[PDB]
Order: C-alpha cells, then structure tokens, then sequence
C-alpha cells in the first residue's frame, strides 16, 4: 500500500475538494465523525483505501489532505461544515487576504511568504507515509491563488518530493461563472511554470461543466454546488483505481505511462456518462454500449472540443457497476464500425478497461440519479488543444495592449515573463499539431 | 474581517456621507442609537465591513468627519443619525477653506491633517485586516476638495499597498456656488489620478437634470442631489456588504475595473428613477434597459460617445438570475461597438437578494467608459478661460501658490484627456 | 438584431449574402475580429473551427463544415472514394484514380502502373489526365509522372473519359455543375438550376496538345479558344436549354437521362462523412455550398470530376441562390420578424 | 480484436484491448527569484515614497 496526498489551492481547490471527500466517505462507508464500522483493524491497515484516509487509534479515518487558502472565509465552511470532524486543524492552512485574482500577487508577494509553512504541513503528512505515490492538487486557473501559489508549490515539491509524481485537477476559467477579467493572464502564468512539474494533468472547463448541468440536470442557472458535485463524481471515477482493490491505474505512475506517451502532452480529456437528473419521473436505464457511445458525444465532455479532428494518443475505460468485459467489446467494436477515431501511429490503437463493480455512489440529496452502470473515459486527444487556443487568443488580445500589465508589474513580477510563458504556449499548440495533423 | 475606513470631507462630503450611513445603516437595520433591530442574519454577516462592534451590542460606524469650519458638523451632529457617530471621530478647525483649494491643501488643512491621520490610524490599528479607505467630497470646493486629497496623499504615505476609493462630486457651472469651482476640481483631479485606485465621478449637473427631467422635481435642492447619491452609494457598496456567490474584495474590484492605473475614474448609475406611477413592477428587461440608459448616469458624459473599457453591474432583489443573464447578454450583443474588444468578457454581473429600502428591485451601473474624458474637457474648458486672464488666482497666490503649479496641473489634466483619446480608437 | 462577420472578402457568393442580410434590416455586420457573432462567413485556408460556440448565450453558425476539405480536396477524394467501404474501389460513377507522390518527397506509383500495362496491352483506350491542386492530358505514363516529378505537390492521375458526349452542332465537349447546400440539419439540398460550362472548339481525339478542346474551364476558354460565346453567351448553358436539346436530339430528358446519376452521386459522396463533420451534437452549427462537377459521356452516364468547397455562381443565378441560401441556411436558425427553389435529396442520418 | 491482461477480483475486473498494431530549478534558484521580485517591489515603493517626500 502507498499513499496519495491531496492538496486543495483556492477557493475553486477548496469547494471541489469539499466535494470529493464527502464523496469519498459515502464510497467507503466513512461517518463525518471519522469512524469506518466496516473497517476491521482498528487504527491500522494497509487497504486500498488507506491510500487516501489515515487511521487513529481512536478508529478515526482522517484524510491525506491539505487545503490551503490565502483567505479564510472558504476553508471556514471546512472548520464549521458536516466533515469538521475528519479534519485536524493541522490541515487546513489560511492566510489573511487573497490574491486578488492576480497570479503576482500569489506566486511572489504572498506565497513567498507562506510556501515554508505549507510544506512544513505536507512534510507531516509525509512523516506518515510508508511509501508515498505522490500529490493530486487541485485548484483553479483563473485565481491568484489557484494559479500563482499553485505553481510556486509545484516547484518546491518537485525540490523536495523529486522521485514523486504529481497530477492535476485544474478548473479551466469560463466567463459564465466569473466575475474575473484577467483570468487569461493567470491560465497562461500558472500553465507555463507548472508545465514542467506536473506530471498528468485533467483540466475541467466550467463552460461544460455548467452546460451539462443545465442539459441534463434542468437546473437553469447551476451553482458551485452543483458544478463541484458533479466535478466530484468524474474525480472519483479517475481515483477510484488507487482507493479499491484492482490492477488498472494503481499507482500514479501508471496514470503517465497509460496516458501520457510525451511528457508535455499531459492533458488527457475526461468524458462522462451518464448524467440523469435525480427529479426525473424515472430513467431508463443504459446499457454498456449507450454508455460507451456517449464517451464520443462532445455533449458531455469535460472539455467542449471535436475528438474527430484530432489523433489519439491513448485511451481509458473506467466503468463502474454492473460491467462485464463481453459487453464492453460489444460496444467498442461496435463504436470503431460508426466513430471517426484516428490514433497516432506510433501508437498502438486500443483501450485499457477498467471496470468497478460498486455503481457510483450519489450524495442524498444531489442532483444526480443512481445508476446501474457509468463510464469516465480518459483520452489524450490533439483536440483539447482548440482550449488553449482560445485561451492564447483571449491573452493576445489583452496583451498587445499591456491591459492589467501593471497590477503583475506592481508586485514584483517582470513582464518578460508574460511573453516567456506565452511563447511556451506557442510552443505547446505547436506540440498538438506536429501530433494531430497531417 | 475585511474593514473598510469611511472618510468625509468638507460641506458636500460630509452631508453626502451622513445620509450615505443614513441609507446603509437602515438596510443592515441599525437604528440611530447604533442598536441592531433587523430580522435577518444576512444583515449582519458582512456588518464589521463598515461598522464596529461596541460593547452591548452596539454597532458604531468606521467613520471619520472631518471639515475645516464647524457648522457642516454640528448639523449632522444634530442629524437623524448623528448620534450613532462615535463622538472621537469629529475632526475640525474654526478659520474654514473660502472654497479655496490653497487653504485646504497647504495652509489651513495642513495644520489639521495630522490630527484626521491621528483617528485614521486609530480605526486602522482595530481592523482585523484593513481592507482600504473610502472618501467621500466635492472637488469645487476648498476643505473636501484641498484638504481631501491632501489627507489621500498623507494616507497612500502611510498605507501605501491600501485601496483607495473615492466618490468625488464635480462641479458645472449650472450648480455651482463660486466661479472658482474650476480651479479647485482641476487641481484635485490631478491628485486623484496619482494616488486613488477608484474615483466615482458624480457631476452635479447629472444629478440636477436627473432631479429636474426624470423624477419632475420643480426646484431641486442638494438634498435632492444627495438622495441620488445615497443610493448610488449603496448600490456599488453591496458587493461588499451582503454575502453572494461573489467574492467581492475592494482590490478584486479594482484589479478586474481598471486595465491602466491612470484610467481609473468611473460613470455611476442607478435605476430604476421613478417620480411620483411609483408603485409599478419593473420587470428585469427595464431594469437593464434604464441601466444603460445614458439618463440613468451621473457623470453627465453621452457613453455613446466613447467605449466601456469594463463595465460592472449590481442587480438587486429577488428576481431571475436567468433573465438576468439573458438581458446583460442582450445589451452587448446588441450594442457591441460601445465595448473595447480587446478587453474579453468585460461585463460582469453580480446579484443580492436583499433589495433596497421600498424597492422590490433594483440595479446599480459602473461604467469605466472612455466618455469620460468628455467630464475632465469640460472643466479643462472652464480652467482655460479664467487661466489665460488670470483670474481670481489672487485667492491661491495669497496662500503661498505659484502660477506654474496652475500650469501644471492644466497640463496633467489635458495629458489625462489625451490618454482617454487613445484608447477610444 | 443578429449579428454577423465577414472574413472573406473574395467570396463573391456571400458577398451577396452579406448584402441581402443587411438589406432586411434584422442584421448587423461587425468587424471581422469581433467574436460576438451569430453567424460567421468564414474564410477559406485555416478557418478558426475552435473558437466557434464558446459565446454564452450566443447560437452561433458557420457557413464551413470542418472536414469538408476530405470531399473537395483532389488527392483526399480519391483516399476517401478507395478507402470508404460506402464509396468502394468499385465506385462505378468515378473515373479510375491514383494518387501520385513526386519522387523528391501512401503512393500509388506502382498500382498506376501496372493497370497501365494491362490497358497497353489489351489495345484498349489508355489515355489519362493528370492534375493537382498546370494540367497534362497523355497516352504515354512516361509524360505524365515525368510532368509531376518537376513539380512538388501531390498530385493525382485518373482515366481520361475518351468519350465524351458532344454537343451539336460543334462536337464540344462540356462539364455541368451542380450547387448543393448542406443545412445545420444535415439536408442535402440541390439547387433546380445548374450550368454547362462547355468548350466552343470541336473536341479533338488525336491531339491532346492543344488543351482548349479537352478543358472546360470557363477560364480556358475565354483566354485560349477563339470560338467563345458563339454557340452560347459565356460558352455557359442552362438547365432549360439543355433539356430541350436532350429530348430533340436523343430523345430524352435531363431528369431521366443525367439528373438522376448527378442526384445519386451527390446524396453518396455527402452521406460518406456525415459521421465525420455533422454538427447535429456540436457546441455550433455549420452549413456549406458545394460545387460539384460532373462529366457525361456519349452512352449518358456520368462521372464524377470533383467538389469545390467554395464555389463560384453563373451570374444569372446569383440572386436566385444567395436568396435561397439565407432562407434555408441561414434564416432557419435565426428567423425574421415558394416553391423552394431547392431539391431535397432526402436520405436516412 | 484482441483481449490481453485480464485481471480478475472481488471488487472488479481490468483488461486491455488492442484494435490494431502501431506503425528543474534548485531549492537556490527558487529563493532568487522570490528574493528578486520582493527587491523590484521594495524599489518601486521607495520610488513611490521619494516622490511622496518631494
Ligand atoms: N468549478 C468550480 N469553479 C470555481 C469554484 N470556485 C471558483 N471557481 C472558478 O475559479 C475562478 C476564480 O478563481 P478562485 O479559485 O475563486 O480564486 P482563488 O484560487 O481563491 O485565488 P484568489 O484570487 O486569491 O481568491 C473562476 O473561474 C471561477 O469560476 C468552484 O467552487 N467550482
Ligand atoms: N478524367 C477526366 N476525363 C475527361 N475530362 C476531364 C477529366 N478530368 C478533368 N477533365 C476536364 O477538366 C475540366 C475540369 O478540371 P478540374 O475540375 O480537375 O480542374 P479545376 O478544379 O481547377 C476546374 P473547377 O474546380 O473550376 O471545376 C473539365 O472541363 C473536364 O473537361
Ligand atoms: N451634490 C452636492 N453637492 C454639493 C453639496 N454641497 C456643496 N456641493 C458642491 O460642492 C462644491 C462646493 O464644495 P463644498 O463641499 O461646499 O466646499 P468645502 O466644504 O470647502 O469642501 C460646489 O460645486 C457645490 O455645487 C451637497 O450637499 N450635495
Ligand atoms: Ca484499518
Ligand atoms: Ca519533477
Ligand atoms: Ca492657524
Ligand atoms: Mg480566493
Ligand atoms: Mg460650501
Ligand atoms: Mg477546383
């Protein structure tokens, strides 16, 4: 058994991890008070789902987690919240005042001046690891937090943790639920210092996100609530290999070696289905093929993009339910005979199936309806490139006339390093298109 | 605990400010004693943002009052909620300004700024984590006008990485107490371009067509003028005061409203503007329609005439947040050459539930427009004409002022023109 | 009021569009640069397809199908007509074709070849064309992969229809060309008008050298040939002529004796990648105008030549089609505060 | 259409199916940079104060 650390960055990191833990405890038959009645060694064990939760003597399962905040009114709602319990106060790390949506103000004026502390918290959790896997860290682009302490504690954990790897979850800014101007800048600051230290990394587009719970789950003007619930369930799907027994995805590592044949293309697509609203009269329920065949529908892909006009360089199948590997040769033959999937040649062209016979557990309550059956697939895709093309865009746009430039300038940043990381930018849409096209 | 440090300056800036706490204080239920009476928690989550909390429950305003003769004061004083003020917090001289920028900045303001920095410091040192500073003041006058941007430029010294937030009424001609107005404004404009993150531009004839054309009244008077301002102020404050999905932090605010640090002064709006036909819904396409409406503005500039930079929108009330969304999409996408298109989404809206007092809902505008410029013309004009005859200077060159620093200023203003001009094409 | 942007100022189709759009006073033109857009009429070379749909609260339309440019690209043509199992090697309204790499840069060089020597050998006709996206007509495969070698594209030989119908009186060869739009909704509507543009000097069997007989291009013939315009305006006849002559000369109409194989081919060659650039679940939508031209031979079966992705009109039938492509096209998605003119070629998604 | 790697178990089941054949900085150089962008910030103030003093 090796051990996996979480650390949540910024509000966006913060509220999405909310989300998962809880989802966590519900798929572990974990209380908000710590304790695990199925759990049969007291205090102890090296189960799969020791990888995420620690255990006390008392019986309490606490999470491998971090939450940092440079302000403390989101991590707040952790201290008071249904969960305060599964946390010590160890965990939970806030500052005084935020970054102010600006990347400089977050990477130098105030990470430099609680990053010492952060690590000496991570380096805690450390302590109580057999054999650490690694870090999954999740945050936002657009905030000054989210990307500029983000990547600041991307570089020294790559100092300290060097044989460690390190993946993603990084919330991609769209303007339906932004109030925020400058987040291009922050997007592109934060992907070109963080670029080489992490390792795979699952971007999710609020834009989808939000249109999915709008089509599927008829709420017509969606919340974070919502949004993180929803995200929770595809971050579960893509963690359920390291927290339950199996012999796909079972350490981090195999998350590069499966998903990432070039080190700079570590931004696989997450596709999910089904999304059912809980308030429906009742669904029919879908088979293993619908399911499958919605993976290539872009209705319900973390990240609005074509996969027909792009190449593959791997692919996932994360089932969860009642799956078995009959049905689900069915339906993929079935889907190369209709579907226009190209894969790069110097890849082979096939799919690693994962299948999880416990069907995806739903918050009580929620928007989502149980299921007999769900499928998360990750796809390294050229086409995921058409989101950092519209975020360069968007960046040209307002750099070209130095816009905001000087709120970056004014705490310590120089603005060589905007055109430094923009033209890394230029250089990763070069990367997709030497790959995907012809 | 993100305070905010409340200061008003001078005649305007003082009766401005009193009904501005008048206003605020009714909607977070706080009565004239300072004592708490609402009926809902919301009213008191973001309380400490203005207000501290006194011994039994008392809730006093961050507030400073500062003026240089005694008779503004005293009024509020004996005001409907002067007695909520804590009493430390009045600040004043006996000589007076003569609406003389000279005597505000340099002579007699200098010798009563320490004392205001004495009580700034004071509210400072018990603020959790000092957000930054409001200010509240004419332009055309000599106390809030000199004074207060002498008491901005002491407060940047000492607080230099604090917001800094003013609602500065600029004179015209058409509601003006002396002709020197021009001078005073041209001066202090200077100064607000230096040393304040955010400057509401409130042009007192905006205020008076508004009073005289929309809500019908025969002869407006200033507190009419002020009635709009009260509102408008509380308005653009709600972010701040009542919790929402936003995140509303006086320097977020800033970073997302101002692209270049000179380009920072800002169209206010409010609507609906109702005579009284007063009883009426106004349903959110109106709503939205009135927001924009260049008659619902108080800088008196046609946004027709430049291109919003940004634009900021509050809507307030239960309403559709839907339709809400739908109706701001429809305003630019109807109108998108008034948006510069190298700002991407450069429209945000927020909404609040609680809606003002004897409004069901409502919607507050802040336009950082390139019209704007049309403003600091205005009043360059008017400089220009007394300048070249030199008059009335006697009032400043009494007071130890040089005609060069009139220059100067003439050309900072005519400089801050031309940097509006640029970005409009 | 919706809006639309301009980003091609050479298109004299939708330079039409844009002022029919304009004239019903219900749209607005933008700049080229500004993304709140309803409907874009985009450029022709490196089309920004990604940037499409990510406008909130903005439907917004193409008039380009990303991965059209498989059906209206020469080489991508054949690739798709010999690799899709709905087209087949066996397509029989597509005159035999290789694709043929120049040997300074897969290849069909030796496939070529070899059908070649069997048509040499059998005294059979073996005179083939060769082209590209410059054209060489021969009955020797020594010129035509020596002509291609001096260049550096791709490029693309296929059987030369040795026996074309000709028209009378002048014995001219000819080609016909067939618009087709293609809605959001994937309809396949063909346009009631088409054009011969034929060729005003006397085909000639025995001289491929002189390339004004053997070329219909409306540019050809009008630089090159010194009959233009003699036997029609523009050397461009229309449907209606056509058919008349079809039925005193052979006796026969243009629907039953052409129409139909035209028809046929389009619904195959524009049902094959509906799969691959259906907007049906895209985050936009998109529609295009085709330009297909076809080739008849004397036995009145016709073939298949290519597909223009951004075709010219015959100038009598621009306001005709520009009209009936805002109507289908375009005010189908946003609609105004017949007869179509179209004919729905329909066919199962 | 080939079936490889089956693993079997009580809580699931992982294969992989093949369709068809193929054909950093030091812990020093961080500190310089944060240390380097603190002294921009100290110089841009002091030049904020000086023209304060003035
Ligand atoms: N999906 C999702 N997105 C969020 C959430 N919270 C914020 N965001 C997005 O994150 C971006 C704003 O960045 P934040 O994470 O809120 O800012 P931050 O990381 O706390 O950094 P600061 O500037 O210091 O506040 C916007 O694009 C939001 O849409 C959330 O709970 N769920
Ligand atoms: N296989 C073939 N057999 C007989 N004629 C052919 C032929 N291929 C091309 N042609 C002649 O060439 C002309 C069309 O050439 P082609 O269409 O390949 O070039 P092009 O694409 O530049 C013209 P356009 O795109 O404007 O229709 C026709 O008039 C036809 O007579
Ligand atoms: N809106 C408004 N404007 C005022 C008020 N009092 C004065 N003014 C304007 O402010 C300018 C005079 O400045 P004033 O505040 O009286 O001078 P000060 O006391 O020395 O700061 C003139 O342009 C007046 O029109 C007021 O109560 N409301
Ligand atoms: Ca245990
Ligand atoms: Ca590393
Ligand atoms: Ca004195
Ligand atoms: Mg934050
Ligand atoms: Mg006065
Ligand atoms: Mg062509």
């Amino acid at each position: 058994m090796r051990e996996c650390i979480s650390i949540h960055v910024g509000q966006a990191g913060v509220q999405i991890g909310n989300a998962c833990w809880e989802l966590y405890c519900l798929e572990h038959g974990i209380q908000p008070d710590g304790q695990m009645p199925s759990d049969k060694t007291i205090g102890g064990g090296d189960d799969s789902f020791n990888t995420f939760f620690s255990e006390t003597g008392a019986g309490k399962h606490v999470p491998r987690a971090v939450f940092v905040d440079l302000e403390p009114t989101v991590i707040d709602e952790v201290r008071t919240g249904t969960y305060r319990q599964l946390f010590h106060p160890e965990q939970l790390i806030t500052g005084k005042e935020d970054a102010a949506n600006n990347y400089a103000r977050g990477h130098y004026t105030i990470g430099k001046e609680i990053i010492d502390l952060v690590l000496d918290r991570i380096r805690k959790l450390a302590d109580q690891c057999t054999g650490l896997q690694g870090f999954l860290v999740f945050h936002s682009f657009g905030g000054g937090t989210g990307s500029g302490f983000t990547s600041l504690l991307m570089e020294r954990l790559s100092v300290d943790y060097g044989k460690k790897s390190k993946l993603e979850f990084s919330i991609y800014p769209a303007p339906q639920v932004s109030t925020a101007v400058v987040e291009p800048y922050n997007s592109i600051l934060t992907t070109h210092t963080t670029l080489e230290h992490s390792d795979c990394a699952f971007m999710v587009d609020n834009e989808a996100i939000y249109d999915i719970c709008r089509r599927n789950l008829d709420i017509e003007r969606p919340t974070y609530t919502n949004l993180n619930r929803l995200i929770s369930q595809i971050v579960s799907s893509i963690t359920a290999s390291l927290r339950f027994d199996g012999a796909l995805n079972v350490d981090l590592t195999e998350f590069q070696t499966n998903l990432v044949p070039y080190p700079r293309i570590h931004f696989p697509l997450a596709t999910y289905a089904p999304v059912i609203s809980a308030e429906k009269a009742y669904h029919e329920q879908l088979s293993v093929a619908e399911i499958t065949n919605a993976c290539f529908e872009p209705a319900n892909q973390m990240v609005k993009c074509d996969p027909r006009h792009g190449k593959y360089m791997a692919c996932c199948l994360l089932y969860r339910g009642d799956v078995v590997p009959k049905d689900v040769n069915a339906a993929i033959a079935t889907i190369k005979t209709k579907r226009s999937i190209q894969f790069v040649d110097w890849c082979p062209t096939g799919f690693k199936v994962g299948i999880n016979y416990q069907p995806p557990t739903v918050v009580p309550g929620g928007d989502l309806a149980k299921v007999q059956r769900a499928v998360c697939m990750l796809s390294n895709t050229t086409a995921i490139a058409e989101a950092w093309a519209r975020l360069d865009h968007k960046f040209d746009l307002m750099y070209a006339k130095r816009a905001f430039v000087h709120w970056y300038v004014g705490e310590g940043m120089e603005e060589g390093e905007f055109s430094e990381a923009r033209e890394d930018m230029a250089a990763l849409e070069k990367d997709y298109e030497e790959v995907g096209v012809d | 605990m993100r305070e905010i440090v409340h200061i008003q300056a001078g005649q305007c800036g003082n009766q401005i400010g009193a009904k501005f706490w008048e206003v605020i204080s009714d909607e977070h239920g706080i009565d004239p004693t300072g004592s708490y009476h609402g009926d809902s928690d919301l009213q008191l989550e973001r309380i400490n943002v203005y207000y501290n909390e006194a011994t039994g429950n008392k809730y006093v305003p961050r507030a400073i009052l500062v003026d240089l003769e005694p008779g503004t004061m005293d009024s509020v004083r004996s005001g409907p909620f002067g007695q909520i003020f804590r009493p430390d917090n009045f600040v004043f001289g006996q000589s007076g300004a003569g609406n003389n920028w000279a005597k505000g900045h340099y002579t007699e303001g200098a010798e009563l700024v320490d004392s205001v920095l004495d009580v700034v410091r004071k509210e400072s040192e018990s603020c959790d984590c000092l957000q930054g500073f409001q200010l509240t003041h004419s332009l055309g006058g000599g106390t809030g006008s000199g004074m207060g941007t002498l008491l901005i430029s002491k407060i940047r010294e000492e607080y230099p990485d604090r917001i800094m937030n003013t609602f500065s009424v600029m004179p015209s001609p058409k509601v003006s107490d002396t002709v020197v107005e021009p001078y005073n404004a041209t001066l202090s404009v200077h100064q607000l371009v230096e040393n304040t993150d955010e400057t509401y531009c409130i042009d007192n004839e905006a205020l008076y067509d508004i009073c005289f054309r929309t809500l019908k009244l025969t002869t407006p008077t200033y507190g009419d003028l002020n009635h709009l301002v009260s509102a408008t102020m509380s308005g653009v404050t709600t972010c701040l005061r009542f919790p929402g999905q936003l995140n509303a932090d006086l320097r977020k605010l800033a970073v997302n409203m101002v692209p270049f640090p000179r380009l920072h002064f800002f169209m206010p709006g409010f609507a609906p503007l109702t005579s009284r036909q007063q009883y009426r819904a106004l349903t959110v396409p109106e709503l939205t329609q009135q927001m924009f409406d260049s008659k619902n503005m108080m800088a008196a500039c046609d946004p027709r005439h430049g291109r919003y930079l940004t634009v900021a929108a509050i809507f307030r009330g239960r309403m559709s947040m839907k339709e809400v969304d739908e109706q701001m999409l429809n305003v630019q996408n109807k109108n998108s050459s008034y948006f510069v298109e190298w700002i991407p989404n450069n429209v945000k809206t927020a909404v609040c539930d609680i809606p003002p007092r004897g409004l069901k809902m409502s919607a507050t505008f802040i336009g950082n427009s390139t019209a704007i410029q049309e403003l600091f013309k205005r009043i360059s004009e008017q400089f220009t004409a007394m300048f070249r005859r030199k008059a009335f200077l006697h009032w400043y060159t009494g007071e130890g002022m040089d005609e060069m620093e009139f220059t100067e200023a003439e050309s900072n203003m005519n400089d801050l023109v031309s940097e509006y001009q640029q970005y409009q094409d | 009021m919706y809006t639309f942007v301009v980003r091609d100022e050479n298109s004299s189709v939708y330079a039409e569009v844009s002022r029919l759009l304009l004239a019903t006073g219900q749209w607005k033109r933008l700049r080229k640069d500004n993304p709140r857009f309803n409907l874009m009429l985009g450029e022709r070379n490196r089309l920004p397809f990604g940037r499409l749909g990510h406008e909130p609260g903005l439907v917004q339309l193409v008039n380009y199908y990303r991965g059209a440019d498989k059906l209206c690209r020469k080489a991508s043509l054949v690739k798709l007509i010999k690799t899709s199992p709905e087209l087949s090697e066996s397509c029989t309204w597509f005159p035999e074709s290789y694709v043929i790499y120049p040997t300074n840069l897969t290849d069909e060089r030796e496939v070529f070849l070899a059908a070649y020597n069997r048509r040499r050998e059998g005294r059979e006709g073996n005179v083939w064309i060769a082209k590209s996206s410059g054209i060489l007509i021969s009955s020797e495969a020594s010129e035509l992969l020596d002509f291609i070698d001096e260049q550096g594209q791709v490029h693309v030989i296929q059987k030369y229809l040795e026996k074309p119908l000709l028209l009378e009186p002048g014995h001219r060869k000819f080609d016909i060309r067939s618009w087709v739009l293609v809605d959001h909704l994937y309809n396949i509507y063909l346009y009631r008008e088409g054009v011969l543009r034929t060729s005003s000097e006397p085909y000639n069997s025995a001289n491929f050298q002189d390339k004004t007989c053997h070329l219909t291009n409306h540019c050809i013939q009008k630089e090159y040939s010194k009959n233009y315009g003699r036997y029609e305006e523009g050397n461009e006849m229309f449907f209606e002529e056509f058919n008349q002559y079809l039925m005193d000369a052979l006796n026969t109409t243009l629907e039953n004796s052409i129409l139909l194989q035209i028809k046929h081919i389009i619904r195959s060659c524009l049902m094959c990648i509906e799969p691959a650039i259906s907007t049906k679940h895209l985050h936009y939508q998109s529609f295009q105008l085709f330009g297909f031209d076809f080739m008849v031979d004397e036995e009145l079966k016709v073939w298949l030549i290519e597909v223009n992705g951004a075709p010219a009109c015959a100038q009598k039938l621009y306001a005709e089609l520009c009209q009936g492509i805002v109507d289908v096209a375009i005010s189908s998605v946003f609609p105004l505060a017949p007869t179509s003119i179209f004919i729905k070629l329909h066919h199962h998604h | 259409m080939e079936v490889i790697e089956l693993n079997k178990c009580t809580s699931g089941q992982s294969f992989e199916v093949i369709l068809k054949p193929p054909s950093d900085p030091s812990l020093e150089e961080i500190q310089k940079k944060l240390e380097a962008a603190e002294e921009r910030r100290k110089y841009q103030e002091a030049e904020l104060l000086k023209h304060l003093a003035e």
